[PDB]
RNA sequence: GUUUGACCUCAAAUCAGGUAGGAGUACCCGCUGAAAAGCGGAGGAAAAGAAACCAACCGGGAUUGCCUUAGUAACGGCGAGUGAAGCGGCAAAAGCUCAAAUUUGAAAUCUGGUACCUUCGGUGCCCGAGUUGUAAUUUGGAGAGGGCAACUUUGGGGCCGUUCCUUGUCUAUGUUCCUUGGAACAGGACGUCAUAGAGGGUGAGAAUCCCGUGUGGCGAGGAGUGCGGUUCUUUGUAAAGUGCCUUCGAAGAGUCGAGUUGUUUUGCAGCUCUAAGUGGGUGGUAAAUUCCAUCUAAAGCUAAAUAUUGGCGAGAGACCGAUAGCGAACAAGUACAGUGAUGGAAAGAUGAAAAGAACUUUGAAAAGAGAGUGAAAAAGUACGUGAAAUUGUUGAAAGGGAAGGGCAUUUGAUCAGACAUGGUGUUUUGUGCCCUCUGCUCCUUGUGGGUAGGGGAAUCUCGCAU
RNA sequence: GGACCAAGGAGUCUAACGUCUAUGCGAGUGUUUGGGUGUAAAACCCAUACGCGUAGGUUGGGGCCUCGCAAGAGGUGCACAAUCGACCGAUCCUGAUGUCUUCGGAUGGAUUUGAGUAAGAGCAUAGCUGUUGGGACCCUGGUUCCUGCCGAA
RNA sequence: CGUGGAGGUCAGUGACGAAGCCUAGACCGUAAGGUCGGGUCGAACGGCCUCUAGUGCAGAUCUUGGUGGUAGUAGCAAAUGGGUUAGUCGAUCCUAAGAGAUGGGGAAGCUCCGUUUCAAAGGCCUGAUUUUAUGCAGGCCACCAUCGAAAGGGAAUCCGGUUAAGAUUCCGGAACCUGG
RNA sequence: UGAUAGAAUAAUCUAGCGAAACCA
RNA sequence: AAACUUUCAACAACGGAUCUCUUGGUUCUCGCAUCGAUGAAGAACGCAGCGAAAUGCGAUACGUAAUGUGAAUUGCAGAAUUCCGUGAAUCAUCGAAUCUUUGAACGCACAUUGCGCCCCUUGGUAUUCCAGGGGGCAUGCCUGUUUGAGCGUCAUUU
């Protein structure tokens, strides 16, 4: 359990931390676990998701679907993946706001910041 | 109206003080070397007690100066007077035992 | 949290100047001797750790009860029914002589003594009543002390 | 709040009996009486009809009071100590506690008291050797030095006889802690207190031989109704 | 010398450098003060604080605070009641600085300006300040001058660590099958981690999905002398300490005190008077032309133990759950009211996702009706749930200027009303823990428990099925 | 005293004495000012002080024993009560042996005396309650569940 | 008997529906009340042994909210974007009755007196000021801050045209005033 | 831009809007 | 008989009670010590592509620069990141700047948008005159520098 005094376990404080979080903390919160293959690739379980990479959906009503992230809607703690949309009765399209805890990353978009992050997290990066 | 809700807390804080002070005073005790002194007031005149400081003349009888003895951690009171023999002698033996057990770094 | 200041600081875009202290106030580093910093344990106490050292933690007469901590078995009285190590290390360190330097003499005044040593020789009553090169009129025996220090330094 | 219409019946007025801080919170207890309660709890933990009477899954354990070697204290990893309690046979009690995690029905759910669950074994050690860290993560288990022996940990909810596991050195050390007629007490001027009745069974005394000699013959044990 | 110059005083500077104010004010300290308000002044504490103390003892030993002394002493129309203190135990402990006699063989002291330098400063030079006294030394516990004998001691930097602060980063284990569900984070089966089963989020109760949590690790930038190593220097007849001898050996005056007045319950203040130096203050004491005790007032500083409804932060709660809790969970000191000083509300919940109702049509417009989304509009921005009072329609009944209930019964309407379907004996056949033979295994070792193989019901017998 | 209805809404807390009851210990009792300890406002241990208390007879008579088949008889007698005592303190007289000329109380009386002696009972915690005070049930009016038992002036 | 919360326990119940609501549905309780059915509903909640209390309402012309009748009555207020253009018009400047800093003096003090008073109360001219050789010399003048008038005093503008709403202030022409 | 409209001549009806007192 | 009245039931109204939550209070404990003339708090006026309040800011105006992180922001619109980076972001951090008018409020005044004075810079024919830009100019007190004054005192024939 909670051993440090400087850690707190109040529900009210925790929700006030969660909903009032700044966006730089949110991309740390908006994290998705990698695949078994990507864990076999880099030796690492979960990562902060961004928009350029590719993912699959492992829960929800749209389970067993996949795609590249269109945009990360950090303000709603959510992430619009391309091609997973509800088509309205006008015919227009609106994506389902997914949540990265229910997602599994399939193909990473690797960058120098990303490669250095994998290196600092102990990754066996090729 | 006041309630000591902090009675549990302050003690903890006080031991924190007794920790933290001790950190700075790491070999030395927290307290000085105090005299064993018989009490006044016939209700208490059979009682012996911790006193404030010894005297100049007693510390000279121990074989050192009080100005140096404050650096050794021996509490010294000038305004006390030594008037009983056995009090004086027992406190001299106390000073000697304290001298026996210290090791001083140069 | 009902002062106007606290509510504005809550609603502000600044964010609270938050620092956490309560964990690190329990733990202390001893800061003073590296030997005690080695044998310090951060687990026992000030009291238990000083006892395990061998150093007398509080001087005299603790209020309360110490831990007698069950070192031995105490048996009932029948009433006659019918039929050191770190102490040793610090003791070596305080016993260790520091590399000390002898207090030497200054060049002008040892030269002054050298003038006196050739003017009078060794005798002191003549050099005591010497005006030239004893203008500070040094004490009878201070002369001896400085000359003996000078001779042990130089010239036997 | 102190000052924070004017009626107890009123909306927004001051309430009847503003709750003040200086109402008594802590309660002074005689020290011998508190020690007596702890002694009765310790004596009750042996019995294990009491432990079943509280509710524990101790039906397959080796004996009572359950005593394990002191080597248990030297375990510093959670999985090993849990496997050790499997090897004991308190596994069913642990599974009971683990299944028993329910959510609190009160408002106090959102007063940081959200979850509730039963209590399990109590491990008594003479000396820590990493055991208290190893059992810290498994739920329902609570460790105690023999010197403390917390009554709240002993008889939770004032129900006597929590399931208690002893280490070997702790069980010997209990003689040091409470004394006997042989070992003194290690507590200043304390004595393990006496009984007012020696034999715990009254029906044994009644049906013994000699009361059964001294006593007149009995009735029908229900009255024969006449008229 | 009608001149010139020292001073001294007082002015002036758009001269240089500094500083005061105001806000807040929980705690603190002063002043004023009713039936508290007010004023002034500070700080993280403040105040107080190193005895002109307390005691009467086998004496104690700065201040502060806690427990006890103690509801005692004492006071009080001795009425109301008011209401201490010594000692003891504890927390915390710390002591110092001036003012008095000369450095007179050298004002040795400092601000300021300037030039440099390693700049919370240093060095040099020059103005000044200052003898109407700035330094060194000495504050009674003495101390000073010498002398003797010895010993004993040295200071200043750097740097790198350490310590402290502020951060940054890394550090476990299922998203395995089945059911239900719109959504598994639910239920069942099988797991793994744990020094991590605190907490939160994720479309429902998530250790193992995520963030964390726990354990340790690696940094970064500062603060800093706290100490720990190195390194560079520091002496100049420099500074200090201890014992003995010799010679000396100076301290708070409009104060102490006295009277009076006010004020307080003895101090304080005002007015008047106003001292001493083997002095003075204070208290006991008496076998009395008393003795003894105990401090040094009228100058100053001092951490810590202490208070803290304020600030800056944390962490908690046998607290309240939107008429409660702050007046204010919400664009609350707001809208509003008052000329002002001031007073001061009401107001939380769509859904998991707005997916917030495309399109047709009525309709000024408001509102509809088809249609559709959605798990649910029995969730449509009037929105969780949706009670009562009260309203509308329909049905039934009663009433004709009828009021309600209680009992008891009809009539009318209406509801409930077996997943009941077995037992006993006999008989047929078949099967097995039934019979027989051959085993294995657990201990609680017995009046035991589990379990295998083949054979048989041809005969018996039990259970089961029939 | 009332248009109705919903919600809110009135003997709470604390201090000081007092009875009762329960509990621990017992002529002692009381850990928690404080110290040590800790898994940390918990629990555990406790030095020195302090608080409050402590510092004969007769008659019966619960019972018990003996005898008596029983009825009863005899004996020892708890608590407590009455009597007669005793002693201490007081009470008012006696006023010795001595006596510093006013000191002294020896002895003997007398009544009552007293939570007196003549062999302890208290301390601490909790609960329920009595009186008083703090706003003290709420604002003359109001004052919130049932049943049983007892029940006046 | 009931209510909020707390400790223990029922490995209690629960998205295959908790709690709540309704129930001309049944049952058990003497009652306080409890149990179930059905309907609605969407996320928590109960039994037992104990603890704890902001723990039980019909009234208090109680508080707050909601809704009646009165009443379709009284009665008809009972609640119902654009635009201003100035040397000449004013303010500004001057003083009036009066107000009021400073220098001073009173007052424990908030401040009070006083207004040119018992003040060192500035700004002008000349200079080979004739030798002291790189330092200001010789004269002149004389009362006093400031505020106080959109009607007193006071430099200077007229005609014609024009705008939904402006003009001695804009447009066209023709004038004047002050300072340099 | 402001005001109950309509009709009765520009001197009662309709329409629209719409209370409060009080209420075992 | 209808209409009306009453009662009951059904559905629909009205109403927000109950239940369940809760970025809110409330109380306790722990640590820390930090506002100004280097212009506080407080007031006013503005600043967003499209803003009303809330927040933030000051004409550099929902911000600039710096550092870190590393692709967003999000109601719409619109830039992008040469993307393996000197780099979005209503991001974080924040040590360098800007900081409108007031306000202890400070050139004098003040019912004026009145009246200034000094210094620095630039231009307009510029030696005069004018325009622009910039910066100072409150009181008290202390120390020092500089300038005076006094019938204050004293000296003044080597």
């Amino acid at each position: 359990a909670k051993q440090s005094l400087d850690v707190s376990s109040d529900r009210r404080k925790a929700r006030k931390a969660y909903f009032t979080a700044p966006s730089s903390q949110r991309r740390v919160l908006l994290s998705a676990p990698l695949s078994k293959e990507l864990r076999a690739q880099y030796g690492i379980k979960a990562l902060p998701i961004r928009r350029d990479d590719e993912v699959l959906v492992v829960r929800g009503s749209k389970k067993g679907q996949e795609g590249k992230i269109s945009s990360v809607y950090r303000l709603k703690f959510a992430v619009q993946v391309d091609k997973v949309t509800k088509e309205k009765v006008n015919g227009a399209s609106v994506p389902i706001n997914l949540h990265p805890s229910k997602l599994v990353i399939t193909k990473l978009h690797l960058d120098k910041d990303r490669k250095a992050l994998i290196q600092r997290k102990g990754g066996k990066l090729e | 109206v006041k309630v000591h809700f902090d009675q549990a807390g302050k003690k903890v804080s006080r031991r924190n003080a007794r920790a933290t002070r001790a950190a700075k005073i790491a070999p030395r005790p927290l307290d000085l070397l105090r005299p064993v002194v018989r009490a006044p007031t016939v209700k208490y005149n059979r009682k012996v007690r911790a006193g404030r400081g010894f005297t100049l003349a007693e510390v000279k009888a121990a074989g050192l100066t009080a100005a140096y003895a404050r650096t050794i951690g021996i509490a010294v009171d000038h305004r006390r007077q030594n008037r009983n023999q056995e009090i004086f002698d027992a406190n001299v033996q106390r000073l000697k035992e304290y001298q026996s057990k210290i090791i001083v770094f140069p | 949290m009902t002062s106007v200041r606290k509510r504005k600081m809550n609603r502000s875009s600044v964010g609270k100047a938050t620092r956490r202290n309560k964990d690190k106030q329990r733990k202390i580093n001893i800061q003073s001797n590296p030997i005690i910093a080695a044998n310090w344990d951060y687990s026992l106490t000030m009291a238990q750790n000083y006892k395990k050292l061998g150093l007398r933690a509080k001087l005299q007469t603790p209020a309360g009860g110490k831990e007698a901590d069950l070192s031995k078995v105490v048996k009932r009285i029948p009433l006659t029914k019918p039929v050191t190590e770190v102490v040793k290390k610090l003791e070596e360190l305080a016993s260790r002589p520091v590399i000390r330097k002898e207090r030497s003499q200054s060049e002008r005044e040892e030269e002054w003594l050298e003038k006196l040593y050739k003017k009078h020789g060794d005798d002191y009553k003549k050099m005591f009543f010497d005006k030239k090169l004893n203008i500070y009129q040094q004490s009878e025996g201070d002369l001896k002390r400085r000359l003996l220090r000078w001779k042990k330094r130089n010239g036997i | 709040s102190e000052k924070a219409a004017f009626g107890n019946m009123c909306r927004g007025g001051r309430m009847f009996a503003p709750t003040k801080t200086w109402r008594k919170w802590n309660v002074k207890v005689n020290h011998n009486e508190k020690r007596y309660a702890t002694a009765s709890a310790i004596a009750a933990t042996a019995v294990a009809s009491l432990v079943l009477a509280r509710g524990h899954r101790v039906e397959k354990i080796p004996e009572i009071p359950l005593v394990v070697s002191t080597d248990l204290e030297s375990i510093q990893k959670t999985k090993e100590a849990v496997a050790a309690l499997k090897a004991v046979g308190a596994h069913s009690d642990l599974l009971k506690v683990l299944k028993s995690k329910k959510l609190r029905a009160g408002k106090g759910k959102y007063r940081n008291r959200r979850w509730t669950q039963r209590r399990g074994p109590l491990v008594v050690y003479a000396e820590d050797n990493g055991i208290v860290k190893a059992l810290r993560n498994v739920p329902g288990v609570e460790t105690a030095n023999v010197a403390s022996l917390n009554l709240l940990q002993l008889a939770p909810g004032a129900h006597l006889g929590r399931f208690v596991i002893w280490t070997e050195a702790a069980f010997t050390k209990l003689d040091q802690v409470w004394g006997s007629e042989t070992v003194a007490s290690s507590k200043v001027g304390y004595t393990l207190p006496s009984h007012i009745i020696s034999t715990s069974d009254v029906t044994r005394i009644i049906n013994s031989s000699e009361i059964q000699s001294a006593i007149r013959p009995a009735g029908q044990a229900t009255q024969k109704r006449t008229h």
